[PDB]
């Protein structure tokens, strides 16, 4: 359980928690983790072509859309399993979209 | 293939297409909700943007 | 309370009026007479109970059903010409003609006189001709009226 | 299904000129 | 026993009562965001299960007055970031589970009032259970149904004409929706996030009844006015009169097929299957 | 254990009472009585077998039917009125009227009394005239309980 | 009784008689037109009605003649500007209106010829009102239905082969309809423009039989000669040699399940439940 | 009385018996490919037909062994370019005719082990007709199912916990079909040409009982483990433990309704209608 | 093999035991009892013959219906409490009270002693009262055994 | 009816439908 | 079967669906 | 579903629907 919650002997330690299993993406605006992603799109590519980001976040009442001014820091981690959280993205913002 | 970049090689065997090779990756995508990495093999080409 | 008691069925008096005038539409020599109020119930159950947890009342009708060995010309000549109206042959409206039916018995040693009053009563078919070899002709009806709005003593 | 020509090219217009803006102009 | 629907101060009991064999609760688990892979060189597909799942109620009973059925409809078509409460009756559930109307139903509430009937409405919930920690949201639009005390019958305004329904077979549903709130999968959470949009929600009426009297020109009034007619912004009046406790709302026939006038072969009448009205804009 | 024994049908004493003052709805003159709890029965089987795994028991009601030859204004008006009052009309309401019933009968040579209790029986249908041409009044009532609340030898 | 369909000095009566308490008369009236914002800062949405609404007429009836179930069917299927015009029986219709067959439908008119039931024809019409002054188009094409006086069987020719369809249980249905007339909105008035067009229509005869004896034979002829061949631009004869007075026609079978060999636990024969034919190009 | 449904030495007898009159065989003949024009200046439309048609068979039969059962799924399930024969007792046919599993579908095979029957399978077929020279393809993969012969309850094991489903009302269904091989037109012949691909096919099993006793914990300890849970690329243990002689197998629910949940009125137990599980890869 | 011979019904000797302690559960005055092992049948038709190709078995059970004139207070609180239980009233559960059958009948001139036991008897339905003026209380029961656990020759 | 960035790519062609013969 | 124009967009892949095991 | 050359252009927005109210 949590601290504070288990008289001590009465539950197994842990519990109810499990193995992490699946993918994960967090996403780090200037240093502070967006909660509301729903998508994540990263593209690598050779010289010739630019590398980019696109991120699909859940708002309300543009509060996250303030948090995206052009030329902000944006680094997408991602982990699998239990393995240790990879940065496999930095870079800029250039264009933040709004729509219904 | 998280750890993987383009400039990288990779053994890629596909028996329907009859292929089983070493190739370089020339572009990585990694898309999560539909939980692809899709790689461009040898050389990325564009389109109207070429 | 008065005591239960029983009812002799050939002490009763049953009268049909037009509800519009309550006057009398002419009906004699019954046999049988049955009236009956009924509602559909909705027995209902719950989630993990085997047990009834309600029932509700819908949809009330009373069925009366009448057998008789008299036959009336007006009473049929009402029930084909619909309200308001007599006529000698069927006719092509919608409209039923609604008897006001009304039984009145008295209890086996006098207890009571029970008058039983039923509102609105319609027949889907009327029998005409009911004849049968070395028998007088028998006619049974069953129909459906809206309510019961009188079932009380009315013994002096 | 009848499909407006003008909807999906207005539409796609973003993402057709994305790739050219990505690698300057 | 009895499930109680709650939002803060606002509680609602519903019954969950039916005749015989009939279904009182459906619950269904999903894995609707699992990548079964459609392709691949192998006869057995690999798999991905990397996000949270549904469970969705559905939920049948009764209930005995028409003021807690209005409270129903409220409760569920109002927009609040305040987490909507299940108490489900039955063992298999945790004493409380936190819902939002189904994710993106149009009929997410149906409650009918069917003719023969007094005090006996049947109720129809669909529900989604969401995480009670991620109610999301900014808006705030606390839903009224309009409650009057007459006996008066159904009557539709339009162009200056009253139309009043006939009371034979008279028949009435009312379904409510919120299409517009996002129910949105979550990484590692069992439950998915609500999102609580302060939006346009689904609203809608049917009648049914049988037209005996005055045929002619009961459907001929109703269909001039509101059918043969260009309505603008604007659109019917539907007035109940205090049958059932309703009064007067704004509303607008939609679509291919509202209106119904059904003859059958023997009959001397007209029957309308459906009337079905959608709740329009008059909040203000 | 107590040793089987018959039992005659003339000896039975049956009473009804309001379930809310536990007041006695006057009833006599007593035909027929049939009282059964039933269950609906679920078979279940398995896969791999033509015999039976479990069975189970939903949906319990108790089947009253009472063949009656005394007419009760009472039991008539109670039945009129619902739950907690009388009515001489069909009253336009959902709620229909619960009876307790207790029908109390010896062994054929006394060496038990049987109680049979049922709670919540309600009726569907409630004969007012039952009327045929050379007979008493004959009335039928069938109806469903919730529950059996008392089964027992009651002589002691 | 009697509902008249006319067109110019073609007259087809229709007496919309049915059994019991069959739907003799469905008028549906809708507002395909009217704009349902779907979402917006409001409880209920803001709307537009702004253009005609939408009248359909389905009539269901028996012709006592095959004759004038062949007029029924070219009468419907003609392109003509002249007015189709819908006399009702019904005090709630005006006198006369003005008509389409079903706007967007390849299935109009229905007609069946049933096994027994000589000389009753099961008619199925559906019908779209139109401005009576908003018919718009050129062209004339008067559709003929080929007739003829003999007994023969149905036969089915193709490649030079020619298949004698079997008489037991069988049952024929002809369907009819205008598909690629527009039927389009008008602002500030009731009812739809209606533009006629010269242009392709559906036709299709749909048989159900028992093949009874010669069995391989009979089926494989018709699955060798038709279903197995290419037919190319050309397709197969279908002559009806005067049953239901019908002559011959070009046609061919469409799509995935034109033909259906049916075989049953204990029967001895093959059911042919429906072999579906649509007429192909034949006017010069 | 038997359809011989084989490929090589591999062979399965189906008898063609069901009760009454019921359908054993259906052949479905069909011009999927015919090109029917939608305009023109015509009447009636212009065709063209200049590809292989279609012959669909569905066969319904019973089987007296598992064995023979896993034998089928097995032989339907199999990517090679052996072809697969089926002789058909009835004389309407030629001796052999070469299949494929249904052309596009997750359902080719379906067989039915339901409650109260033993040493008895239901089976529905459907096989799509190909041309015998015209069987291509580069791949084998030998299908298996896997086989004891214990006698335990079927256990559903994911995340270290089992749970026991029970026999009461237990009734299982499996679906097999091969949806990404590719049956494909040709020009100037009868029967199309089959691609088989060594690719992904469709296996799922659903079963449906009565949860009767330790019901919370029964019906949790599933909805906690499997659906509550993220299973990741790994999933469930399926294993019969020798019922019906199958084994382990690895599996997925997939979907938007995979598992229901069902509670009626009156009743003191919990109906499970369907708990469905797709194979997922395994096979080395 | 026993030469086929008359039984006698008066003559048999009908018990019901409890499966948990094989105890009696006291029962008499049996009038009638029809005990039926029965499967449902799949008569199986094949493709263009008219004739039945197979025909198998497919839902096992024992039909069980006694008529009787002794009422039982054991074997009625027995029904009402359900497996290993007495109540009574009316019990919330879904379990069926599980009795054990047997019947023991001579032949009618000693060629035989016919045992029939049939396990796991279920009532859905329990005739507690059975009145019929004039007449003595007849109590009639139907239910579902699981299988005939023993048919044989008893005799010694 | 079909959305890009909510918005719809479908036509308002005003072209009506109507329920075909019921046979 | 979906049109921009009038002209079909949907591809015309030759390949066959047929009916499902009935179930 | 929709596809252009056997890849998907419907958009994975994880948006729930759930079974409507029965009626
Ligand atoms: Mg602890
Ligand atoms: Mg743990
Ligand atoms: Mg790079
Ligand atoms: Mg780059």
């Amino acid at each position: 359980p949590q601290l504070g919650d288990s008289k001590l002997g009465e539950s197994q330690l842990g519990s109810p928690g499990t193995l992490k299993q699946g993918v994960e993406w967090t996403v780090v605006v200037d240093g502070e983790e967006q909660n509301n992603v729903w998508d994540v799109q990263v593209v690598d590519t050779a010289n010739p072509f630019g590398d980019y980001a696109v991120f699909k976040m859940d708002d309300r009442g543009g509060q996250a859309f303030e948090a995206y001014p052009r030329g902000t820091r944006v680094e997408a981690y991602v982990s699998e399993g239990t393995e240790p959280l990879d940065n496999r993205f930095t870079g800029y913002v250039v264009e933040r979209r709004e729509n219904e | 293939l998280y750890d993987a970049e383009p400039g990288d090689t990779i053994d890629i065997t596909i028996d329907p297409r009859g292929i089983d090779e070493e190739f370089v990756i020339a572009a990585i995508e990694y898309r999560w909700g539909v939980d692809e990495t899709i790689l461009t093999v040898v050389e990325k080409r564009g389109d109207v943007d070429d | 309370a008065t005591s239960p008691e029983g009812i002799w069925s050939n002490s009763g008096a049953l009268t049909f009026e037009d509800p519009a005038d309550d006057s009398e539409i002419l009906f004699a020599g019954v046999r049988d007479v049955t009236i009956t109020p009924a509602y559909e119930h909705a027995e209902l159950y719950t989630i993990d109970s085997t047990f009834r947890d309600e029932v509700k009342r819908y949809e009330h009708n009373v069925n009366v059903e009448i057998t008789y060995a008299k036959f009336s010309l007006e009473f049929a000549q009402e029930w084909l010409g619909g309200p308001g109206a007599t006529a000698t042959a069927s006719q092509d409206d919608s409209d039923p003609m609604k008897f006001n039916l009304e039984n009145v018995t008295p209890s086996a040693s006098g207890g009571f006189e029970r008058t039983t009053a039923v509102e609105n009563v319609v027949f889907p078919e009327l029998p005409l001709d009911s004849a049968t070899y070395g028998e007088y002709e028998e006619y049974s009806l069953t129909g459906s009226g809206r309510s019961v709005t009188n079932l009380a003593d009315t013994s002096g | 299904a009848t499909i407006d020509g003008r909807q999906i090219s207005e539409s796609t217009g973003r993402y057709r000129s994305d790739p050219s803006r990505r690698r300057g102009i | 026993v009895d499930a109680t629907l709650s939002r803060g101060g606002t509680s609602v009991d519903i019954p969950l009562v039916e005749e015989g064999g009939e279904i009182l609760l459906s619950s269904t688990f999903g894995k609707p965001e699992v990548n079964v892979r459609k392709s691949g060189g192998s006869l057995n597909p690999r798999v991905i299960d990397s996000w949270s799942g549904l469970q969705t109620f559905q939920l049948v009973g009764k209930l005995y007055d028409y003021s807690t059925s209005h409270q129903l409809a409220d409760l569920v078509k109002t927009a609040s970031t305040t987490p909507l409460e299940l108490q489900i009756p039955q063992d298999a559930y945790p004493d409380t589970v936190t819902v939002a109307p189904a994710a993106g139903q149009a009929s997410a509430l149906t409650l009918e009032y069917p003719a023969g009937r007094k005090d006996l409405v049947d109720v129809s919930l669909s529900l989604t259970r969401v995480d009670p920690n991620s109610v999301r949201g900014v808006g705030d639009q606390q839903a009224t149904t309009p409650t009057t005390t007459g006996t008066g019958p159904v009557e539709v305004t339009a162009g200056g004409t009253t139309v009043q329904l006939p009371s034979s077979g008279l028949s009435v549903e009312r379904t409510v929706g919120r299409p517009n709130d996002a129910v949105r999968r979550v990484p590692r959470q069992a439950d998915p996030r609500y999102e609580v949009k302060a939006k346009v929600t689904n609203d809608v009426f049917t009648f049914s009844f049988e037209t005996l009297d005055n045929i002619p020109a009961t459907l001929n009034a109703l269909t001039d006015n509101v059918f043969r007619e260009q309505l603008g912004r604007d659109g019917v009046t539907l007035d109940f009169n205090g049958l059932l406790g309703l009064g007067s709302v704004k509303a607008i026939p939609v679509g291919s097929s509202p209106f119904r006038q059904v003859h059958q072969a023997g009959r001397g009448w007209v029957t309308v299957p459906t009337l079905e009205f959608r709740r329009i804009y008059s909040n203000e």
